[PDB]
């Protein structure tokens, strides 16, 4: 996936804005920047998200929903230096995903590059070297076969 | 993988630092100029590309402050691997610095990476050619992006 | 009960207990001995995730899975809207598998022990025991936890 | 004071502590430039498209990084005077459009003075070898 | 000798920082408003006192907004617990903002600290009730100065 | 329910949770002050030992009079005879003080967050809640306690 | 720049790190309002009675505290629109008979800024969000 | 008497103006300052320091009682983590003012206020909780007794 | 003797070798170890502040007195009038005692035994020997200190 | 050979195992502790110092100037000009004493294990014998250096 040191950084970077400390109403707003970005670049992708009320961004359903998001990209991040159980948790994911009609794998590219774009607003000297470095491997192996 | 990690950035500024002159520029003149003669002597037509600074007399006041100015560009750029935030700037002026030049292309990079890779063994202690690459690679990647093949 | 000020409680002993890194998988492989330990007839229940082996990648991931399904309930105890809609999106992932309901008392049982022996003496198990039941309630149904 | 033999090797050696390798780097050239704004506000506007109203952000530090570069380039060849004499000229040529004062260059040359007394203390500080030497390299990027 | 000690200062200071929240107002909120409910509940002449703040309707943003100063108030009087010069100050100040009001008298104050004596435990992790109502008590002597009894 | 198994845990996870010398002190001090943030009101039942100040001699007395009788109780749990003799005992010193024995719930909550934040994770829950029945029945008599 | 929701996450953090728990507290707010009066002299006579000629008095520390409190309130009260309305409009009343100049408000949130850089690190320190979310508060302190 | 954190911040304090490598002219320039200061809140006891030439505060006899009371002072304060010592040190400082006809507890009340308001000129960073703290604890117990 | 020079050093060396806090009273302790062991006849003497158990908070406190009057005595050294004024206040206090002046030799012995074992090799003894003198002086009047 | 690269390199490798003050009289002392040992007959050589007692200051004072010697010669590795007259200048002073060359190839092989056990593992091996060959031709002349 991504070296130890590299690992180490994201890890603490993400820790830093996303951790158990953390009240609810801050990680869905992040969740919220997260989405809407997403949906600036991949219009076409707001339409997968109606069975959570998508259309209310700040309905209990839609909260929930980015809550979990970011929880299982927490679970990836903390994960990254158990390489044989990171494989197991992206495949879990992958499969969470192929099932979704309409999940094309540049529609994770777009979340990639929003996820490059929002968190150096969050993290202290946010090291996009050593967060591309994991952070790829992580989306390709949650996209690893969709279209 | 073959990115450049945490790992492979501290090797190499180890590996520049322990050839690096601080004070002087003769351990710096020698080093650039042993790249380009490298260079030229495996890509004749990129001499050409340096008309501007006496390419073609290496040993020119001209080409040793060009020389200079490139070694000074490499030094900065592998000190803000610490910093890659900062770097992604510096990569990027360095780019248009090398862009609307006909014959700067990604082709002649891969040639004087080549030239780093024999000049550099024969003047560092310690060198690592795997993890020197793939950082050399990260910075004139950055360098590449809006140039030619 | 678990009123706002249990809920606040329980959210702090958490992140505590909870820690960093590689500490939330020993953690979450502690609180899934004691519950094998307190109860080995669940064991069985988990052969689709490898239970036979917890130290393999399969079980590891349904551990941190469900590590962090607690936490992302717990962060979301202070909005109701929130918390019931993630708590009836366990419970639609939970129902089909017809889970006797006394092993979520046997989880929580677990939980309390693993949080409290990592926090230190000052665990409030009260309050644990009344905001586990918001919880199990929420992905059950089951008025056992009323 | 005349920037002779002997002061070209002592500002060699103290740019050298004070430059360092390059993790003290990002924090020698804020230093600086803080002071530079700090003395000069008005000097901002040259900068707008390196973000001189932030100089926190990643496009300054990126500036500040080839100011500092400039600045080594010229001290590792004060012992070179042809070269030395070929590297100024480019950089006046690179400051040639800009409009640069007399005035402004010699506040960057006090911040650049105040950066290396406070990286390597006032107790070693040579002011007389740095304002000398340092004279000779602003004079050649003013052409004369 | 009931008095507030060095040591009390210090663990007053941890039971509070183990509770305050240095980011959001949820925390601190909570603490407050749910002081102020028991306070209401023991004192029902109280809530008149804050007619201002809408202290009928606890959950409205003009009494949301007065709990986090209280709150903020006590919570600078427990830091400067340290500093005892600067608290002597500050504790006058909070004296008078509560001075020529009627019904604000030292009954009162006697009544809000059982109030935290009961909402503290539940939201504080090893809480201890001796050392923190001695400084408690200790505040609260600055801050009912000159008002009656 | 409480078998000799779970006797035999418990024996075990109190022996160490409980320590030497002034460790006990600290645990009995820790127990209290658990039983008082549980339940400010129980308080108030103890002035005939100087609740006021928990670091009062008198208090201090108490606290080790009943830590004292825990760790007796608890050495004689595979002894029916001899239990069962030291509750009645107990009992008889119980009963004319009108407790209600809701606090008795109490203390058995506190006693699990001590040991257990004391002796760590692999503290057994089940095992304690149904071995401290078993002491609470003995000396409240009451039903709750079934 | 704009202080939207991530700028006001950003500098909810960088608050709590440099406010503290309440050791560095006196020294925080010692060098805020040792530049205030640096940079504004003339700022001292409004606060006569708190002994503003004299910085290093118990009353003004406790003057000080209050005004970090009441930063610390609006905040943490950044994410909470209406709550943080109701705040700010409490801090105008208690300045509004005061003649405070939009000048001085400046003076002491480019202070406050220096301050928490000075607290956390230039390194970290991200001035664009900061530069926003105080002019949200500043300008609710002023009425509009 | 009081807690040794506290005891221990009032001691150091003390050692800071006051300790064996200090000049007598010091010693009785605080003096004078602390017993001029208790003639301006309570001028009638003035004339109980008749014995000690208080007429004239320059004197050699005046001097010397400011220096035994300052040193009286001091060995209470060293004694402060030494309770039971403390207790015969004060008994016996009791007696040697009780003895001593006109003086009423209300005098060494005033001195206390003398002594909280004269320090922090003298004492950086002076706790005033920490010295009000222990030396009311001695104040009664050299008042006791006392009208 | 004991001239300015002197009586300087002698502040010096006492201020170093008295120290602050309880060094003080183990400093004390060991002065009047030495006189006790030096004339055993002088503990009679102290039956007042009961000599009999120096440990005792009643010969502590005699301790704490002797060792501030030297204090005193020797912080005023520089200063003629306050110190003869204090040394006939101590004469005062102890002529109704009756005492013999060998004692006070005694007590010197002592003092510089124990000033020097603490202050060590640079102890000045000539100079205490002559400014003790002025000191025994000033409370017997005793022409032996001449 | 030893090109630009390598001088540098050598220039490198020499300041760091040479290193300052009393090291480099460690270091000198074992390069000629090697050249005794690699050739026993070379010793007589250098009676007129004194290498009867390597321990000697005659010795130790012919190991400093030879060593001094290294030093300067490979400082000025970067300049001919210098390098060449200093070279000369060495061959000066050595022709008159008809020595064998191939005394300076032992010379050499001591430098080379001395320099490189002192350095390390980076020890670049091939670019100080190619260096050595252009110091070791302008002091003897030979073409056994070519
Ligand atoms: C780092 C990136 C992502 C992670 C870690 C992630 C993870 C998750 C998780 C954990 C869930 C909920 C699974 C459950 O029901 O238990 C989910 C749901 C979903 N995700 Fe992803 N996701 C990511 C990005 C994306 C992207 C780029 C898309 C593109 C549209 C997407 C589409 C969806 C959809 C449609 C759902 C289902 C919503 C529903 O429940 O109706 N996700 N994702
Ligand atoms: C790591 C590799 C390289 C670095 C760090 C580097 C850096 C630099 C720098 C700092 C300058 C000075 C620009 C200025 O002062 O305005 C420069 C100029 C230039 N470079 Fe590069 N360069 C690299 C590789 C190359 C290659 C591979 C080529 C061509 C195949 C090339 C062609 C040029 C040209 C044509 C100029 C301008 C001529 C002149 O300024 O007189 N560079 N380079
Ligand atoms: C608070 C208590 C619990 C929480 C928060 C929780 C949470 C979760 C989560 C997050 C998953 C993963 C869903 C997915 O991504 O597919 C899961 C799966 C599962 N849970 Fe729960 N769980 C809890 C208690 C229990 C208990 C007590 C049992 C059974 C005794 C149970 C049985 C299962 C099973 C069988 C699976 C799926 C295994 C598989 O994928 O093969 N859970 N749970
Ligand atoms: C005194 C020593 C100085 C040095 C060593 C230096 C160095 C440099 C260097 C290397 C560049 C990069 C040019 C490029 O890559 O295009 C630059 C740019 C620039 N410098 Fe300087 N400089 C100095 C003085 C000054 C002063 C005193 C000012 C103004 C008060 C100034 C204003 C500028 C401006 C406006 C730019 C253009 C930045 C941009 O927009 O990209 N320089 N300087
Ligand atoms: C530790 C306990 C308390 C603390 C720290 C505290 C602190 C504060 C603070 C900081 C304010 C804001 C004043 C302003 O912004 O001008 C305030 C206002 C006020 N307080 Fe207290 N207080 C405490 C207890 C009480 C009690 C016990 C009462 C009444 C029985 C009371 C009555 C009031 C009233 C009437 C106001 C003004 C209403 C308003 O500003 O709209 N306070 N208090
Ligand atoms: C659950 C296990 C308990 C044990 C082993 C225990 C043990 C003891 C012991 C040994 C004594 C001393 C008897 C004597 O010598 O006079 C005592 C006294 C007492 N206990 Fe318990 N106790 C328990 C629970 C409780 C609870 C839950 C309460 C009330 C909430 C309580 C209330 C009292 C009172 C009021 C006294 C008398 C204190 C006094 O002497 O003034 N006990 N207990
Ligand atoms: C920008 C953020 C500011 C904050 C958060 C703030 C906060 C406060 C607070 C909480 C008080 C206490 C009021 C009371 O208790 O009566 C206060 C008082 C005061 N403030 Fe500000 N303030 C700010 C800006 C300013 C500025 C820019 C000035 C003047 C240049 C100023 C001048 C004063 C004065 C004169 C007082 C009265 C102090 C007294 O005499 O008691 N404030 N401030
Ligand atoms: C911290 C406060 C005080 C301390 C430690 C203290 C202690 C002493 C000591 C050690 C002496 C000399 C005993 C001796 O003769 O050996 C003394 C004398 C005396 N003190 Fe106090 N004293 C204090 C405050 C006061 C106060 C407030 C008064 C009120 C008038 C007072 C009245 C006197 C008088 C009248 C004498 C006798 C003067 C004389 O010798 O003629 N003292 N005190
Ligand atoms: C430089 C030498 C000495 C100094 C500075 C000194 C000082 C003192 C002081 C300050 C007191 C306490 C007065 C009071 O507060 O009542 C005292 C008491 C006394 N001293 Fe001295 N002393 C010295 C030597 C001696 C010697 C050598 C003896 C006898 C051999 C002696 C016998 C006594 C006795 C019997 C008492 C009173 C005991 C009591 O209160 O019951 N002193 N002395
Ligand atoms: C790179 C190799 C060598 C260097 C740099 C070197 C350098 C020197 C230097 C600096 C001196 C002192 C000249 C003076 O101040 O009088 C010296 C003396 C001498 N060298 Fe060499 N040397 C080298 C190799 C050798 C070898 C291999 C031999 C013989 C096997 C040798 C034989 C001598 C002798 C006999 C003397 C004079 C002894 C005396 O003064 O009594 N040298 N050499
Ligand atoms: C969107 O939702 C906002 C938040 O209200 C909460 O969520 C909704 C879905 C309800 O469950 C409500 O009871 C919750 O309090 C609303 O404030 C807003 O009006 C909603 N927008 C629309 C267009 O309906
Ligand atoms: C008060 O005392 C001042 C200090 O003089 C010293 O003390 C007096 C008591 C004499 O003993 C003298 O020999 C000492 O040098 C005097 O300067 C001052 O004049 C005195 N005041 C009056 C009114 O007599």
């Amino acid at each position: 996936f991504c070296s130890e040191a590299d690992a180490t950084i994201v890890i603490k970077q993400w820790n830093q804005i996303y951790n158990a400390g953390i009240g609810a109403k801050s990680r869905w707003t992040m969740g919220n920047e997260i989405f809407s970005s997403l949906f600036k670049l991949k219009p076409e992708s707001e339409v997968l998200f109606n069975n959570v009320n998508v259309a209310n961004m700040s309905s209990g359903a839609f909260h929930a929903h980015t809550v979990r998001v970011l929880s299982g990209l927490d679970m990836g991040i903390n994960y990254l230096n158990d390489a044989g159980t990171l494989t197991s948790l992206t495949a879990h994911l992958a499969a969470q995903h192929v099932a979704r009609t309409g999940l094309k794998a540049v529609y994770f590219d777009a979340m990639g590059k929003v996820l490059m774009t929002v968190l150096p607003s969050l993290i202290d000297n946010f090291n996009p070297d050593a967060w591309r470095n994991c952070l790829l491997p992580l989306k390709n192996a949650i996209a690893k076969g969709l279209p | 993988s073959n990115s450049c990690t945490t790992e492979d950035r501290r090797e190499m500024q180890l590996m520049w630092a322990n050839v690096w002159s601080a004070q002087f520029t003769g351990r710096r003149l020698a080093i650039a100029q042993a790249v380009f003669k490298d260079l030229f002597a495996h890509v004749p037509d990129a001499v050409g590309l340096f008309d501007r600074v006496h390419g073609t007399e290496i040993d020119s006041s001209e080409f040793k402050a060009h020389c200079i100015r490139v070694v000074n560009g490499l030094d900065s750029a592998i000190g803000l691997l610490s910093d890659p935030s900062t770097l992604n700037e510096q990569l990027s002026h360095l780019a248009t610095q090398h862009q609307e030049r006909a014959g700067v292309t990604k082709g002649g990079f891969s040639a004087i990476a080549q030239s780093f890779l024999r000049v550099m063994p024969q003047v560092a202690s310690c060198f690592n050619p795997d993890a020197w690459s793939r950082c050399f690679n990260r910075i004139t990647n950055g360098m590449t992006e809006g140039l030619a093949e | 009960d678990c009123n706002i000020l249990q809920r606040l409680k329980v959210k702090m002993q958490w992140a505590k207990a909870y820690g960093f890194g590689t500490e939330r998988a020993k953690f979450g492989n502690s609180l899934w001995t004691s519950i094998f330990n307190y109860a080995p007839d669940a064991r069985d229940l988990f052969k689709s995730v490898k239970s036979e082996d917890m130290r393999s990648p399969q079980f590891k991931a349904h551990i941190a899975r469900v590590i962090g399904g607690l936490d992302r309930v717990i962060s979301m105890f202070d909005n109701e809207d929130a918390l019931n809609a993630d708590l009836e999106h366990l419970k639609s992932q939970h129902d089909p598998r017809g889970l006797d309901a006394l092993n979520f008392v046997v989880f929580g049982k677990a939980l309390f022990a693993t949080v409290g022996g990592q926090f230190g003496v000052c665990f409030d198990l009260p309050a644990w025991e009344s905001c586990y039941k918001v919880i199990a309630m929420g992905i059950t149904g089951n008025d056992m936890f009323s | 004071s005349e920037c002779g033999p002997l002061q070209r090797l002592k500002v060699k050696r103290q740019w050298a502590e004070a430059y360092g390798s390059g993790n003290g780097r990002e924090e020698f050239g804020h230093f600086i430039w803080a002071n530079v704004f700090k003395v000069a506000p008005s000097a901002r506007d040259m900068f707008k498209r390196v973000r001189g109203d932030n100089i926190y952000t990643p496009a300054f530090r990126a500036h500040a990084t080839r100011v500092l570069g400039g600045l080594d380039m010229c001290v590792a060849l004060l012992d070179d005077e042809s070269v030395l004499n070929t590297q100024l000229a480019h950089l006046a040529s690179q400051h040639s459009s800009r409009g640069v004062s007399a005035e402004q260059y010699n506040v960057v040359e006090h911040a650049v003075m105040m950066g290396v007394e406070h990286e390597i203390g006032q107790n070693v500080f040579d002011k007389d070898a740095w304002q000398a030497c340092l004279d000779v390299i602003t004079s050649g990027i003013q052409g004369n």
